[PDB]
RNA sequence: GGUUGCGGCCAUAUCUACCAGAAAGCACCGUUUCCCGUCCGAUCAACUGUAGUUAAGCUGGUAAGAGCCUGACCGAGUAGUGUAGUGGGUGACCAUACGCGAAACUCAGGUGCUGCAAUCU
RNA sequence: GAGAACAGAAAUCUCCAGUAGAACAAAAGGGUAAAAGCCCCCUUGAUUUUGAUUUUCAGUGUGAAUACAAACCAUGAAAGU
RNA sequence: AAAUAUGUAAGAAGUCCUUGUUACUUAAUUGAACGUGGACAUUUGAAUGAAGAGCUUUUAGUGGGCCAUUUUUGGUAAGC
């Protein structure tokens, strides 16, 4: 009934591993109104540095 | 049977300081975030709207999304063997900046000001931190600090 | 002595408790309207006792708060009543006083045979100029205590006034 | 009253027992968007004392707030408005000197004159196109209470008519009946110069001839009769829109000469 | 330096009780025709700075004051507590070794500081 | 607490003190004083579209909440909510 | 208001200068986010260790547990 015995020592064998972070975390939970103008900021970016 | 609510177990930390109740001073609506500010996270009880949960009373995240009077930050918290990344989005009244990282902010400026004068004058400067080294030789004289010779205290009368 | 030390008159609330709602509280109401001019204003009940009969929220009292030139005269009027003589347990710690006459009619209004007769409360509370510093909206603040009215300061008034030989019992 | 008592005791704010700043109030005029991160919010603040009326635009920091500019109404005899400073009409020149000094100071005078010829209709300073937007201020009426037809709404409707973009609704002002849910604008323009002074000033010049000279003593011996005020405030307001700028009243002394002075009866230690 | 408007930190700022405030400001104050609101122009609204006053508000001093804040050859290296022993004791508990280390108290000191704009002998 | 005809322990009115000792539908705990309490006015954001997130958790469901986005509205002088 | 225990940070995905994008934001040629081009790249900004770091697929057994120190709750008390 909930022993908590040897629970630690189980979580400890494999490492209790950090999530891993990149560069360029990703936009979806982010405003919707500052992602949709981030969108056309990175496409004249892009237009711009292409002819350059 | 047991209960795990929202806000279960959670009398004294959900609570005002003594002398602190009421309303809250306008220093935290005009504190500014931006999306990387590394951020502490204190609930008050006065604002209901938009609390933390009890587990994330005192952990530290990083701000990940800025709208209007609400900041998401991330935490990492652990569960099983692995730590999961945590988004919540909390109301900026249970938020303060984190000073943790203004030391470390500072310390680059002072280290690049002092690196960048050591690398133009002609000397050689250390920029990493050190702990604690062992003391030195000092010779301790003996002029007004005679040594007052102590004794251990017995026991009788003082009972 | 000083301007804006002067015990001016402030208010006089005339206070009817009828302790039944109907007739004679409708009746009341045109009597403290022929005396005073305004309209006056009924009360409800604050909480409920069986032995006076009254339950939670009934219009039970009707009472006027009349200010200006007109307090002073139905004072007037009321206090010859009493022949001008008023105790010295009438005039409360904080300087304002009050009495209770029994018969409504002669004040100096007309009888009618028909409105009913009952007694009526006085009430006059009175202070020196300067007390909008308490019931302003911005700014408030207490009056000091040289300016603050007391019993004895009240009955000095009331005996300078009206030559009124005030008991002193 | 006890120990007890006093230990457990929590103040409130300075300026709360002071009784000049309401937190519920300042905490909604102040707070801003956090989307917008350094942006200033503007208010517009009118205060009403005995003989003046002060009207600042003020934006807050956290080292206190900030006035951007400001502009009282003891410095309209500049213009022409001697008598009545806390007038209806001169809480009107005051929201009309207090934009225009504001769009002088940044630089959008020229773009947005607001209406120059004012009848009292109800109208907002519509953004101009392909240019500046208008600034934007929002007005807080203080511990004042909001009233149809009170002098601080005269403000905001002398900065709306200077072009300083202030968000209302006409159902404030005077002359809005509550039965139309309509103004009057004949008698608006009636309260923006001077109607409701002037109309009390010919009454009691054949009411009450001596109570006329007890209230307006300064009328009399300036010579200003009642149809001269609508000429008194037409040529204030055109002089208020030539030059708004602020010079300062000159000094007598150089702040040292007065603290020498008050330095005198402080009653110090 | 005095004052006003908007403030920041929100008692070193509060509470209690006397005294003083030049100038300017603020305030009390004067009056209901209009906008407005009331049992009541008392609050609120409007008009006049005109008849008056520092009496109050406010500010500043004063107090074996209550509180509040700060500091330590204060309490005290005390209570508590992490680690160790085939330590002691029948036991409750205790001592020792390596560490961390309070608090109420006691004494001393203090009683708002400051930002922006305007104005004043 | 001090006062006022009947009127008192306890009906109505007036002043003074009053850091919440009251109230907030209901358990207990938290919160709240120009309010979140008590009165008054106007209303239907107790609405439409589906997403992200927190809690219990396998990071499944159910329940309940949180912060936005695109509409349409309410209220207020307004910021706002 | 401890002791023990606990979150985060201690840089190259960093710091600074300049000016490009945007339908977002601003009274605004303001800001936000992502950038271009330069500069610092020496102690790349505490200690110790690293017996490689990261990732994926798939599957067995298990899903009756007990004892000791310390804290503790029902319990007169236990090998409760």
């Amino acid at each position: 009934n909930h022993t908590a015995h040897n629970q630690t020592r189980k979580a400890h064998r494999n490492g209790i591993k950090k999530p891993k972070t990149y560069k360029y975390p990703s936009l979806k939970g982010v405003d919707p109104k500052f992602r949709r103008n981030h969108k056309h900021a990175l496409h004249g970016t892009a237009k711009a540095l292409a002819a350059a | 049977g047991k209960s795990h609510g929202y806000r279960s177990r959670t009398r004294y930390m959900f609570q005002r300081d003594f002398r602190k109740h009421g309303a809250v001073h306008l220093s935290t609506y005009l504190k500014v975030y931006k999306v990387g500010d590394i951020v502490d996270i204190k609930a008050n009880g006065s604002i209901q709207k938009g609390m933390p949960h009890k587990f994330y009373q005192g952990k530290t995240g990083v701000v990940y999304n800025v709208t209007k009077s609400s900041v998401g930050v991330i935490i990492n918290k652990m569960v099983g063997n692995r730590y999961l990344e945590k988004r919540l989005n909390l109301r900026v009244e249970h938020i303060k900046h984190s000073k943790c990282r203004q030391e470390f902010l500072e310390r680059v400026k002072a280290n690049a000001a002092k690196r960048a004068e050591a690398k133009a004058q002609g000397v050689a400067v250390q920029l990493k931190r050190q702990p604690a080294q062992p003391r030195e030789s000092r010779i301790v004289s003996t002029e007004g600090n005679v040594p007052q010779t102590l004794a251990p205290v017995p026991y009788e009368t003082f009972i | 002595q000083n301007p804006m030390r002067d015990l001016k008159i402030e208010k006089l609330v005339l206070n009817i408790s009828v302790g039944e709602s109907g007739d004679r509280l409708t009746r009341a109401s045109k009597v403290l309207e022929q005396l005073s001019g305004q309209t006056p204003v009924q009360s409800k009940a604050r909480y409920t006792v069986r032995t006076f009969g009254i339950r939670r929220n009934e219009k039970i009292a009707v009472h006027v708060t009349v200010r200006g030139p007109k307090a002073e005269e139905i004072l007037e009027r009321g206090l010859k009543v009493k022949e001008y003589q008023l105790r010295d347990r009438n005039f409360s710690a904080t300087g304002n006083f009050g009495f209770g006459i029994d018969e409504h009619i002669d004040l100096g209004i007309k009888y009618d045979p028909s409105i009913g007769i009952f007694g009526m409360d006085f009430y006059v509370v009175m202070n020196r100029p300067g007390a909008r510093v308490t019931r302003r909206k911005r700014c408030k603040g207490t009056v000091g205590n040289s300016h603050k009215t007391t019993k004895e300061d009240t009955v000095s008034w009331f005996k300078q006034k009206y030559d009124a030989d005030v008991l002193d019992k | 009253k006890s120990s007890a008592y006093s230990s457990r005791f929590q103040t409130p704010f300075r300026r709360r027992r002071e009784g000049k700043t309401d937190y519920y109030q300042r905490k909604r005029l102040v707070t801003q968007h956090k989307a917008k991160y350094n942006t200033p919010k503007y208010r517009l603040v009118v205060r009403f004392t005995n003989k003046d009326i002060i009207c600042q635009i003020i934006s807050s920091t956290i080292t206190g707030d900030v006035v951007l500019a400001a502009a009282y109404s003891h410095e309209l005899p500049r213009y022409g408005i001697t008598h009545g400073l806390t007038n209806w009409a001169a809480a009107y020149a005051t929201g009309l000197l207090i934009a225009r000094r504001t769009l002088q100071k940044l630089g959008l005078d020229e773009t947005y004159k607001g209406v120059e010829e004012v009848e009292g209709e109800y109208e907002l300073t519509e953004a101009v196109e392909d240019g500046p937007r208008p600034f934007k201020v929002f007005l807080d009426i203080g511990l004042q209470r909001t009233t149809t037809g009170a002098r601080v709404f005269g403000a905001l409707k002398g900065a709306s008519d200077g072009g300083l973009y202030v968000p209302h609704s006409e159902n404030r002002f005077p002359g809005w009946d509550f039965e139309t849910e309509e103004i009057d604008p004949e008698l608006l323009r009636s309260y923006i110069f001077g109607g409701h002074v002037s109309q009390y000033m010919e009454e009691l010049a054949d009411d009450d001839e001596e109570r006329f000279s007890e209230l307006f003593k300064g009328y009399l011996a300036d010579d200003i009769d009642a149809d001269s005020l609508e000429d008194i405030y037409t040529s204030a307001h055109e002089a208020i829109r030539a030059d708004p700028a602020f010079k300062p009243t000159e000094k007598k002394f150089t702040k040292e000469q007065y603290a020498a002075e008050s330095k005198k009866y402080r009653q110090t230690k």
